RNA sequence: UUCAUCUAGACAGCCGGACGGUGGCCAUGGAAGUCGGAAUCCGCUAAGGAGUGUGUAACAACUCACCGGCCGAAUGAACUA
């Protein structure tokens, strides 16, 4: 146990002292081919290390030493962070790490990324669905044999965790809002941190 | 014109069962027939190994594309005698292959792939090899893993 | 009593995920990480087991180990009388 904990000092340690900037990544909500995807295009241009925030924590208070700039680092890394260290461009970093956004199915309990609406449009279903339609009470009419919604309603936003009647109504409506993607909180670059933005 | 794919798992130039291709294919009106000569053709050289044959159904062409399969590709290098399903069940496997030919397989499957370093690529191949259990260049593709872990086997990386 | 885990976050709970190759190969009538048979393959790894199990004819899909977040300092096991 102390033996792999000394290893991951050592590759945090490593990372601290031959990449010049590092951006804190958030992965909540985040899935394994995701960050599997920002790797790969990150590949040579930043590399990705991840882990328990007192593990790093820890890591920096002992870096602190010989490094005094990490105590501005020490209060930022906090919730599912880690770090995406990098030699290169700052702005086409970040780009390339937030790019990678993986439509996912709204599922029950799952704070919505955004507000999801139910946007008018003939979606073709029946009676089955327009079931869950009326039990969260959107004005929904059997088109030919195909729902329409008459009115749009502001059923879910961020936060606001999806029931599973939202869930199953937004699955029938065939919507995957949730584009889960890895976040930025803050940028280290040369001792200097500074907000994302 | 609409954008459609569909998979299967048929045996290698082995004519596919209309019992095994009409359920899938049979709605999207699609001729099976079809669908299986054009299987066989794409298996031409996998013939007797079973692999996975993509079809994009673009306004209803049976246009058979086999995608590359690291374990049937290392058993077509192993070149054994098409699997005789009739002589005897689970035929075992046993294949030579150099590892030039397993290179060649990492460098034919790292195009969606996901392995650092076509090192890495090699070892995953490496692996499916070893879940095969055929011994390669009169070794275990475990050791030749290890191996390739310790700097032994120069990777030649292009 | 002895052996362990533990602020470099222990056990419990809750929440999020739990991969790519790969629905891996072999086949099972049908197995899709899991009725199943060998190896528990490489990479990315915080983690992910060819998977822990469930479900399904199979699926689709979940779920757990596992990893994170919270939490805050104790906890687990085998014994003795």
């Amino acid at each position: 146990i102390r033996e792999k904990k000394a290893e991951y000092f050592a590759k945090l340690r490593e990372y601290l002292e031959e990449y010049k900037s590092l951006f804190v990544v958030g992965v909540d909500n985040v899935s394994s081919q995701q960050m599997h995807e920002v790797r790969k295009e990150l590949r040579g241009r930043a590399v990705v290390l991840m882990g328990k925030n007192t593990m790093v924590r820890r890591a920096i208070r002992g870096f602190l030493s010989d490094l005094p700039d990490f105590e501005k680092l020490l209060p930022f890394v906090k919730g599912n962070v880690g770090f995406v260290f990098t030699n290169e461009p700052l702005t086409e970093i970040k780009n390339v790490i937030v790019s990678n956004r993986v439509a996912a199915p709204a599922r029950a309990g799952a704070v919505a990324p955004e507000d999801i609406w139910v946007r008018a449009v003939n979606t073709g279903m029946e009676p089955g669905k327009t079931s869950f339609f009326q039990a969260l009470g959107v004005p929904t009419k059997i088109a030919r044999g195909t729902i329409e919604i008459v009115s749009d309603v502001k059923v879910v936003d961020a936060g606001n965790k999806v029931g599973q009647s939202e869930a199953s109504l937004l699955n029938l409506l065939n919507i995957s809002p949730f584009t889960f993607g890895l976040t930025v909180v803050q940028v280290y670059d040369n001792g200097q941190v500074f907000p994302s933005s | 014109n609409e954008v459609k794919y569909l998979y299967l798992r048929a045996v290698g130039g082995e004519v596919g069962a209309s019992a095994a291709l009409a359920p899938k294919i049979g709605p999207l009106g699609l001729s099976p027939k079809k669908v299986g000569e054009d299987i066989a053709k794409a298996t031409k050289e996998f013939k007797g190994i079973k692999v996975t044959v993509q079809l994009k159904i673009q306004n209803r062409q049976a246009a058979a594309s086999v995608v590359p399969s690291a374990s049937s590709l290392v058993i077509t290098a192993l070149k054994e005698p098409p699997r005789d399903r009739k002589k005897d069940k689970n035929v075992k496997h046993s294949g030579n292959i150099q590892l030039d030919e397993i290179i060649e397989i990492a460098r034919q499957m790292r195009d969606k792939s996901f392995g650092r370093t076509l090192a890495s690529v090699t070892k995953e191949i490496l692996g499916t090899a070893q879940s095969v259990g055929c011994r390669v260049d009169f070794k275990n593709p475990h050791d030749i893993i290890e191996g390739i872990n310790a700097g032994e086997i120069e990777i030649p990386e292009n």
